[PDB]
């Protein structure tokens, strides 16, 4: 009977073909070239295959390249090869929804994986790490843009803020892997990085929104600033109430305890994210999910392990979708060689300054030199916020009908895409490498 | 509302001189003053984007100089295929406004129209109509005037005028005038004269 | 080579609605913007609006807001414009041009061929040909709705002096006026009769010119 | 802390509300009154609640009423109460797809649960039980319709054939429950009933189609008859190849063996059903699913138990949907008292004759009197085919524009609905009761 | 009770399209068929088609296949009929009636109130009053596009002899005509005038009729 | 398709007698000959479904007898609100077809039109129009003849509700109108 590599490959290809055929039979034209579901399925498969292929290649001393690069390249190729792009189209609504769901899953994972005892003893450190680097990188990015790119100050700051938020989708999985091996959980480095990861897109989005309002002279800056404070407050409050709720009611006496708990956390996080977006407070959803998951994990001292295992499986399913869609958002039109050199220079210098500032922001936290270096190099990744708000400035400029503002929006979009491309894979690789070396393993 | 004004709507030019089309804007567009060319057959081609950035494939004779709010397009030398209508466009603001257009007429010696008379044929009256037409052809430049001396009197109603574009061979012009009047009006007159 | 093809000339009754298409070939359709320009005779061009054939957001000139409805179909590779409640002033040529939306120096680099739209109520009519006599002579084609007339003379008649003035509206009765110039010595027996070939009514009329 | 009944009810209501809220947030208007997803979710919940409520009530000696009655009544009320019906609308495509998926699930369950050794020794018995009763009940139903109802002979036979196919959705679950307790698996009664269950709709549908063609004088009868033979042949062939495939390739050496196997069987069955419907051979899908599942189970001698456990969970999820939709298909307009008495009389006499014939068809199979009686009373249920093809004759008559044929189609529809209502619950109850008594338990 | 209310009278130009609605109240909308009947003046009614407002299946009389498009909205409890390429023939009264599709003896049993549609080209015009004198007398309101002139006389003259003949359409110009009968002995001094009250033009003309 | 024809388009009857409208099918109708009544103001109501099944709420006076292919509808006693146009419809086959309708005119003694002639007004001559009008009304029955002895727009009035008469209006130096 068949066995070995041939059996595995035949089973996998049959499963892929069968999934597509089932979807086509149920739906019909929607799962044929030019259809939404066909595009989604093809993007999913291509992202998975690219991740695996990139993981396979390891010629030099360094470990294999991350699957993030494979997924991003798969999406990029699907978008920027005309023949494939014509037959692979995904509605914007579906892409946004899938990316939001992936964000919810990863935020739940991060919240469940935090350590309460460690998080208690590093409070100021987390605040500094979440605030300082973003603001300093935004300021220096605006300074660079005003000179290399010629942008005015308002647009320079729009660029800085849209280039100043790290992606939990890149940081959380790697730090969770490290925490699984106990590689740095003696001072709480994984907890510090996972906690601060989710509070960095409320300072970035708020700054970007207020600067955009100033640039287009629309509305008021006071309300735009206060929106961020309100987002923080309502996120914390909703997360607290929901976490204390699910922490108690699903009780040890119920039969399907694990299934009910996982459904509750996942559904509540997804509902929080989507409803917050709907009601005009985007960013309180992530904080609410983080707080709720953290409190629920505190409630289930050790019974949460199965919940996080199921969520990890869900994340393994959803990561290819997220990163393939992020890659598909970018087009070679933005990355044209007219001025791409200066955009790359600005992104590079901004990243260097961000690393330098992150090193300084953790100086007085009691960490050793190696931990400081690891934290500095584990805080660069930038994937999700940049893709979410990358083209908003250009769209607003287009709506207003101006032409110079369109040029500025084009520069902002180019910078965002370059930052994603040259920061997500390098950051993931650097975390994977420097984890075992610089962090003190525990038993 | 950045309405763009081209001072000259038709400038005469020889076949070996440097022509300059001037376009001015009613506002301050920085440099977004794309130039377009439309040939008589109705084909329009982009000529110069962003004031002076010559477009790909366009002959080097075109130079889009000019800046501020007073732009200009120049032809180093005039070729026979250069005869067309040139539009200046601005995309600085939301409503993209085109210029009035400029027609390049080839200069030649002044001519005089033939101004022939054609009284309505017998078929006109039997059909039920009465049309008088003046055929003045091969005149230059386009400075002409149309007038009628019906029984001495001048009537300013029921006149149809159709012009012919610049002649591609002799660079001349033709005027066609047709008058539709009541049959009874013709019956009272027999001598028809056309003057110009 | 990149080119755009639009629908042929169309005649509509006042108050009706007209759809015109623009099919683009030679490039990636969804990668550019489709801009519509209306050129009324005598006047200059007028920017109507544009459609982004990637996520279908349209921007309209205030003048043409409501009168125009822009749509596109990636599969069909075409962009359509809707002109509702037509009017005598809506009769003009319409162009579709592409424009690179993500280029800092974008313009409309490639244009369509035009789509003449005539808003009237008349119906197809046979042109009326009237021989004209005193040198030269003309035919003076009378009222007729469409403009496939393509007035012509016998072979060799069109050698010289064949000025054919453009058709004029003339209250929904278009009218050409041709002329032929010949010497008197060559006009003792004239075989020069203009053959009007209005194909919409298929009224192939000859109306031999007689020397009155 | 909370515990007991209050905790259970609060958790369940919160789960329900959370599911609806999550769907609404993701989708939007589609999960609000008058929306498709809102209707589906409300129907699902109402069916579940009705099933539980009906199960609760047991005043007399007989056990509690089946949940089928509760689900059917929930759908019926949702359809026939104007205020609820206005706000609860489900697209026909979605209803058809969900019913087909439920049918696929139950057919897979039946196929996996068959016994090869028993099925070998009762071959003629299965053929007789699948053929005889359907044909005799169709003939007697046509005879009754021609006199009580006044229908011509062709329409009488259309009625008989649309009233002559039992539902595996009602038989298979009950016989699987009996087989779980080993209540009749010594001569193979559960296998006999489950096997014959999925070959009774190829004859019924074929007879109905040919009689409809004769009545409307469309096409040819020869091709309509040959369609059934072709359906049988292609179903058997496709099932054989697919079953021998999945029986071997997913190997013992693979990690996620159970998950891959369950996905393979379920996806293949769903694909078979939907593709057969699409290509114009409706009915070969069910036979293909049955044969494929049977062969796969033969391949996995004892490792299939986990697969059938997962499929049983899926069926527990999907049964409320199936029966709620079936109930929602019926409207009180058909069940008007103009002639409902005669329709009920015809259905009742046809069911009595069906029971009498089923008793005779198993006389020479070696069964005892009690087994014969149980088989006779376990073969009446009629739920799915009747709802699928109940209104086809009326629709065809409407399309043709006739008026008398519309009257005949109305009578056929009324008979179909009455048969469903007064046969599915009684049949389920009778199986549940007579199982333990008449069947010899094994250890 | 059950009542169906449809849109009011509408005016369209030839070649245009008209969408008339029919909103039903007092019963379950989705449980009945919606049938459309067109009654051109003079001739009797004539069935158009129907739509099932539960699955939206429409059957059309083969005469109207293409001319009419039937749609329905469950939420609004309203059914729409779309008439395209309207001509002179399409000008008539259109009814919507329900019919129980699952009753062996179904009929309509409930009709709308009518929806007059007039397909013409003219626009609003002011009626012209022409006093008429030699007993009787009328003002013979001349051409006017909008239908509801609502001609009336002063109180007192309406007692008798007030025959108001219906507005007959001709050359797309409705021509109403009225007359008032009064004994000759009571016409030495008349203070009676037909107060034409055309609302579309809002021309409350009197044109006092006098003895000649 | 089936064509339904009604012999009489105007059934004259009194206010207290028995009337019987007859509808004749074309090929064959089993019993599918619904009857409708349309009032002069334009409201149409269903009277009888399936030949004789009197509809709910309809007065018992309406007896829809008749079967086979010769169908009939009878009114036991007449009343002022029974004057309308009655249509016979068939739904036996696909394209539903209605009859020509019948108008229930009320009987009365014969009358003679006034046949007045109105020459165009002097103001009208100055306006530019020349329209002569003949007003002949209060006549009965509908049978009239129009003739001119000179030196066309025709409009009729509905049956008068008070005196049950009719009116005729006709439009076009010694002008004479006769009839
Ligand atoms: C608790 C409730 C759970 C019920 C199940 C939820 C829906 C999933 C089942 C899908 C079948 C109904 C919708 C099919 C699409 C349609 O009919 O209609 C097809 C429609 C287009 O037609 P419409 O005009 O009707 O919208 O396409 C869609 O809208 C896409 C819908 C997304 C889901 C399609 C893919 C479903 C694949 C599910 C595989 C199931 C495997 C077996 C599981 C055990
Ligand atoms: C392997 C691929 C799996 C990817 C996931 C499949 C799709 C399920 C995710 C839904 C999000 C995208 C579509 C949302 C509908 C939309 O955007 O668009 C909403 C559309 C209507 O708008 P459109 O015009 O775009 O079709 O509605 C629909 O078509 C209904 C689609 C059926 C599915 C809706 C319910 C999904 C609920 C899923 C809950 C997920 C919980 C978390 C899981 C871990």
């Amino acid at each position: 009977p068949p066995h070995g590599l041939l059996d595995r490959v035949i089973t996998n290809v049959t499963i892929i073909v069968l999934l597509w055929a089932v979807v086509w039979s149920i739906t019909g034209s929607e799962c044929l070239p030019g259809g939404n579901l066909f595009g989604i399925i093809i993007l999913f498969y291509c992202a998975i295959i690219g991740g695996k292929l990139l993981g396979l290649i390891k010629l030099p001393t360094l470990p294999p390249l991350p699957s993030l690069l494979g997924m991003l390249l798969a999406g990029f190729l699907i978008r920027n090869i005309p023949v494939i792009n014509d037959n692979v189209q995904i509605k914007h609504k579906w892409s946004s929804s899938l990316r939001s769901i992936a964000l919810s899953i990863i935020l739940v994972r991060a919240g469940l994986g935090l350590d309460s005892k460690a998080l208690k003893k590093l409070k100021g450190v987390c605040v500094r790490l979440s605030m300082g680097p973003c603001i300093v990188e935004a300021c220096t990015s605006a300074l660079l843009a005003h000179y290399l790119l010629g942008l005015p100050w308002q647009w320079g700051f729009i660029l800085g803020f849209v280039l100043g938020a790290v992606s939990p989708a890149v940081v959380v999985p790697s730090m969770l892997l490290l925490q699984g091996g106990g590689y740095g959980v003696e001072k709480g480095v994984p907890t510090l990085l996972m906690a601060a990861g989710s509070f960095d897109d409320i300072l970035a989005i708020t700054g970007f929104n207020t600067c955009l309002g100033i640039a287009f002279s629309t509305g008021s800056t006071v309300f735009n600033v206060l929106r961020g404070v309100l987002e923080v407050v309502i996120g914390v409050a909703t997360g607290s109430v929901l976490g204390f709720f699910i922490q108690y009611f699903p009780s040890r006496d119920q039969d399907k305890l694990v299934c009910k708990r996982t459904f509750l956390v996942l559904g509540l996080s997804v509902l929080a994210v989507f409803s917050s977006v709907h009601f005009g407070f985007p960013g309180s959803g992530g904080l609410c999910t983080l707080v709720m998951a953290f409190l629920a994990g505190m409630g289930w001292t050790s019974e949460k392990a199965e919940v996080e295992k199921i969520i990890a499986v869900a994340w393994d399913i959803f990561q290819p979708l997220l990163f393939g869609l992020i890659g598909a958002e970018v087009s070679i039109a933005s990355l044209r060689p007219e001025t791409v050199g200066l955009c790359v220079a600005t992104v590079g210098i901004a990243v260097l300054i961000r690393i330098l500032t992150t090193f300084l922001m953790v100086c007085f936290a009691g960490f050793n030199l190696k931990e400081k270096i690891f934290i500095s190099f584990a805080w660069l990744p930038k994937a999700t916020v940049q893709a979410a708000i990358g083209s908003v400035a250009l769209d607003t400029a287009r709506s207003h009908g101006e032409k110079q503002l369109e040029d500025y929006g084009m520069d902002v979009l180019t910078v965002a895409f370059l930052s994603i491309l040259i920061t997500a894979p390098i950051g993931s690789l650097l975390i994977g490498l420097l984890g075992p070396r610089l962090l003190q393993k525990v038993e | 509302d950045i309405v763009m004004t081209q001072t000259t709507s038709s400038l005469s030019a020889s076949l070996g001189d440097r022509v300059t089309i001037s376009c001015r804007a009613s506002q301050d567009i920085s440099n977004y003053l794309n130039w377009f060319q439309q040939k008589p057959d109705g084909t329009v081609k982009l000529l110069i984007c962003y004031t002076s950035r010559l477009h790909s494939g366009v002959p080097s004779r075109f130079s889009g100089s000019g800046s501020g709010t007073d732009y200009s397009l120049t032809i180093s030398n005039l070729e026979q295929e250069d005869i067309a209508t040139y539009f200046c466009q601005q995309d600085s603001k939301h409503p993209w406004t085109f210029g009035g257009g400029t027609k390049l007429e080839i200069k030649r010696a002044d001519a005089a129209p033939t101004v022939s008379i054609f009284p309505p044929s017998s078929e006109q009256l039997t059909s039920g109509g009465a049309s008088v037409v003046c055929f003045l052809n091969n005149f230059y430049p386009k400075d002409i005037n149309v007038k009628w001396k019906i029984d001495g009197s001048e009537r300013q109603n029921g006149v149809l005028n159709s012009w012919t574009d610049q002649d591609s061979k002799d660079s001349t012009y033709s005027m066609s005038s047709t008058l539709t009047l009541t049959k009874d009006e013709y019956e009272r007159h027999n001598s028809y004269t056309c003057e110009a | 080579e990149v080119q755009l093809q639009e629908s042929g000339p169309e005649l509509v009754k006042p108050g009706a609605s007209v759809k015109m298409s623009c099919k683009a070939s030679g490039y990636t359709f969804t990668n550019y913007f489709i801009h519509w320009v209306k050129q009324k005779p005598g006047q200059g061009l007028e920017w109507i609006g544009y459609i982004n054939p990637y996520n279908d957001i349209t921007k309209f000139n205030e003048k043409f807001k409501g009168k125009a409805t822009l749509t596109s179909d990636k599969s069909s590779r075409t962009a359509y414009m809707e002109l509702s409640s037509l009017t005598s002033e809506d009769s003009a040529v319409y162009y579709c041009a592409r424009c690179d939306g993500y280029y800092r120096y974008y313009a409309m680099d490639y244009w369509g061929q035009g789509t003449s739209v005539t808003v009237s109520s008349a119906k197809t009519t046979a042109p009326s040909v009237y021989p004209l006599a005193p040198v030269t002579l003309g035919c003076l084609v009378k009222g007729y709705f469409p403009e496939p007339v393509t007035l012509t003379w016998n072979s060799g008649s069109l050698s010289s002096g064949v000025h054919t003035f453009p058709a004029v509206l003339q209250s929904d009765l278009y009218t050409l006026s041709s002329s032929v110039t010949v010497t008197s010595s060559t006009w003792p027996s004239q075989s020069i009769t203009c053959n009007v070939a209005h194909p919409a009514s298929s009224t192939k009329v000859d109306k031999k010119i007689e020397p009155r």
